[PDB]
RNA sequence: GGUCCGGACACCAUGACUGACAGAUUGAAAGCUCUUUCUCGAUUUGGUGGUUGGUGGUGCAUGGCCGUUCUUAGUUGGUG
């Protein structure tokens, strides 16, 4: 019933198994080093994280 | 939301004991990291009811609800849970 | 080897039951299914699947 | 635990960013300015730089205690391992975030855009900043959006010295018509003592030892 | 025994300050100190599209974080470690001791 | 003694032991200390039903004529900031699985309803 | 109010259960099983008994 | 095609209301519905306000960001 039908489908891999940690979006996700931030989340948070535009 | 009275019991007990409660915005999770027995959905909905009744103060950031017990909440929870007036949440201590 | 699933086994059972409950002169009742990844095994041969 | 140093650095950065965002969303009324994280392996110290430590701490330091509990529970620390300390920012007029929130509050209250912007500009300039730029953009007058810029003093834009001398902040205000964006930039003054501004002078400013 | 001091930081100046302080402490206590060994720096690069949409000229932001690591070898069985390690400390530098 | 009964019932209700449909299952476990009934139960086959099971399992009972007062004897009504009994429901029967407040009176009512039975 | 339908009050005064009581390890006396046409279904549990 | 409310809170209401064996049913082990009568029992259910959610419209209502004009040397007060 509902118990075994609400979220039956596995979400172990693929784009649907991950999300930006700030907006919960599946598109353009940076997984390098376990950042788990979208390409738009990261541009805003990079200075706080410790990344800099050197060259 | 339909929640067992026992589950509401544990939720209120933890909230009063700690003074604060945190829950990730994940309805599907079946286990709250801090409160045992109840599901993330039940925790979220119970504390959302508290916030709507102004018994708790709600904040949200980066897919995470934070909730602070208020004075209306401290009165309501004590009267509902039937504790002595001497017991107080860890935050007030 | 990885194993047919419970829904697939239920479909096989349904088709076999429909085939049994049908005279040779006529055709078995049609069994409607969503399972497009089911393997066509001899158990299903003869039956009518939608 | 056993975690590579790369992942340790990234985890520390993520933690600091999330903490900064949460405190910005919470203590905005308390004149929040910033946060510093000294995550010693034993205990994680978190300094909350605000303009008014009174409100941050709350009655007998209850608000800070609540925040410590919430941070511990959210980030999975151990009871008493993480500790918050309030701090009073020296010069509020030289902190762009604090002035941005002040302008936010004035605009929410209903002060005229020009009046509030000029008041903030004058206060920041009297606080000793070399220059200040305040931009308020959105539906300020009518249906068509417009951006109003207020400038006084001198301000640099290009080159590395920007990273040291310029301090910026951005905020939103939701009024009936829509959202309005506030941007505040402050060029800090050259402070040899390194309290009101950068310790090193501008690279092109050659200063002469008088004979 | 060989005590290994691993000091890692994302900024060179505080890291070298702390390293010099530890070296000075060891020399003052007249310990067998092995000079600061400089591990190759680790550069973490993220290159992203600047636009939040797909429009415009294709421009990329190149972000990079640097990590510098320093090794110090000490032959100190006495608790002079506790002192030299406790006195010197600075934000942004993380130090760890190993009993190699 | 009504106040003592109400105080005893309050703690049981808080402890989630205070309980018709549920009352039967309570005394089938013989976890019931006592039951409170009403003489206003019009259903004749209903009144005698509850007394027999209470008697059969050795769980003597207290009879309070009208039902609406037992409804008040739960705390299940909403108040006008003064304990004002508002919008109560029938409580033809109830059970107390676990003991409650009024320890001294609770001691009295244990002797009271047992001594006279 | 079918609660009274699973109890027969003997004329002398004692009672006899009119429904097959359940025998699950957890749920026992009190909880009754449905008087289905061919089976008997526990409500608190599954425990179908034909 | 089908399922769940994950419709807070307030107000007025009328064992309120959940859940699941088996047959039927369904793509379906979906108590979704119908046969069936069991079970937790104030959280619910109906209605009225109000919320909530929406990768729904509007980028010609907006913020922020980016692109471009424009990778060129170009631009602005004060006092005269």
């Amino acid at each position: 019933g509902f118990q075994n039908l609400w979220f039956s489908h596995p979400r172990k891999f693929g784009p649907g198994s991950r999300s930006c940690r700030v907006c919960a979006g599946h598109h353009g996700l940076i997984r390098k080093y376990g950042l788990d931030l979208c390409r738009r989340c990261f541009r805003e948070q990079a200075r706080d994280i410790g990344f800099k535009k050197l060259d | 939301m339909f929640i067992p009275k026992s589950h509401t019991k544990l939720i209120y007990e933890y909230l009063f004991n700690e003074g604060v409660t945190v829950a990730k915005k994940d309805f599907n999770a079946k286990t709250h990291p801090n409160i045992e027995g109840v599901s993330n959905l039940e925790v979220i909905k119970t504390l959302k009811s508290l916030a709507s009744r102004e018994l708790v103060k709600e904040q949200f950031a980066w897919r995470h609800y934070y909730w602070y017990l208020t004075d209306a909440g401290i009165l309501y929870l004590r009267e509902y849970l039937a504790l002595p007036a001497e017991i107080v949440p860890a935050t007030i201590k | 080897d990885r194993g047919l699933k419970r829904k697939h086994l239920a479909l096989i059972a349904k088709v076999q039951k429909a085939k049994k409950a049908a005279g040779v002169l006529e055709k078995p009742a049609t069994v409607k299914t969503h399972l497009r990844d089911m393997i066509i095994l001899p158990e299903l041969v003869g039956g009518v699947i939608g | 635990q056993n975690v590579t140093k790369k992942k340790k650095a990234v985890i520390g950065g993520i933690f600091k960013a999330e903490l900064n965002n949460f405190l910005m969303k919470e203590l905005a009324e308390d004149g929040y300015s910033g946060v510093e994280v000294r995550s010693t392996p034993a205990r994680a110290e978190v300094i909350i730089m605000a303009t008014r430590t009174q409100n941050v701490l709350g009655e007998r330091g209850r608000r800070i205690k609540e925040l410590t509990s919430v941070v511990q529970k959210r980030f999975g620390f151990e009871e008493g391992s993480v500790e918050l300390y309030a701090e009073k920012v020296s010069n509020r007029g030289l902190c762009a975030v604090a002035q941005c929130e002040s302008l936010r509050y004035k605009l929410v209250g209903g002060l005229a855009v020009r009046r509030a912007c000029y008041g903030v500009l004058r206060f920041i300039m009297e606080s000793g900043a070399q220059g200040v730029e305040v931009i308020v953009s959105g539906k300020l007058r009518g249906q068509r959006a417009k951006a109003m810029k207020f400038v006084d003093g001198l301000m640099i834009h290009s080159g590395h010295p920007v990273n040291d001398y310029i301090q910026q902040a951005v905020r939103h205000v939701q009024l009936r018509q829509g959202v309005i964006g506030i941007k505040v930039k402050i060029m800090l003054p050259y402070d040899p003592r390194g309290q009101n501004g950068p310790r090193n002078a501008l690279p092109d400013h050659v200063q002469i030892v008088e004979p | 025994h060989r005590i290994r001091l691993t000091l890692t930081s994302q900024n060179v100046k505080p890291l070298e300050k702390v390293c010099a302080q530890l070296i000075d402490g060891a020399k003052n206590e007249h310990l067998i100190v092995k000079g600061p060994i400089r591990m190759p720096t680790k550069v973490l690069r993220i290159t992203t599209r600047k636009t939040p949409c797909g429009e415009g000229s294709k421009t990329w932001d190149r972000f990079q974080m640097r990590i510098h690591k320093r090794l110090i070898n000490l032959h100190a069985p006495a608790e002079v470690l506790r002192q030299i390690t406790s006195i010197s400390i600075e934000p942004g530098v993380d130090i760890e001791v190993t009993r190699a | 003694k009504e106040g003592a009964l109400r105080a005893v019932l309050r703690a049981a209700h808080h402890a989630d032991g205070l309980a018709l449909h549920e009352t039967c299952k309570a005394l089938d476990k013989r976890e019931a200390h006592f039951c409170v009934l009403a003489e206003n139960c019009d259903e004749p086959q209903y009144v005698k039903l509850v007394e027999t099971l209470c008697a059969e399992h050795q769980i003597p009972l207290i009879k309070v004529a009208d039902k609406k007062i037992i409804g008040e004897y739960c705390g299940l009504c909403k108040y006008d900031k003064e304990g004002k009994a508002r919008k109560v429901v029938g409580c033809s029967s109830a059970v107390v699985t676990n003991w409650g407040n009024e320890e001294q009176g609770r001691a009295i009512l244990t002797d009271y309803f047992a001594s006279k039975n | 109010l079918a609660v009274l339908k699973y109890y027969k009050i003997d004329e002398n005064g004692k009672i006899t259960r009119l429904r097959k009581e359940c025998q699950q390890p957890s749920c026992g006396g009190g909880v009754f099983m449905a008087q289905h046409a061919n089976r008997h279904y526990c409500g608190r549990c599954h425990d179908t008994l034909v």
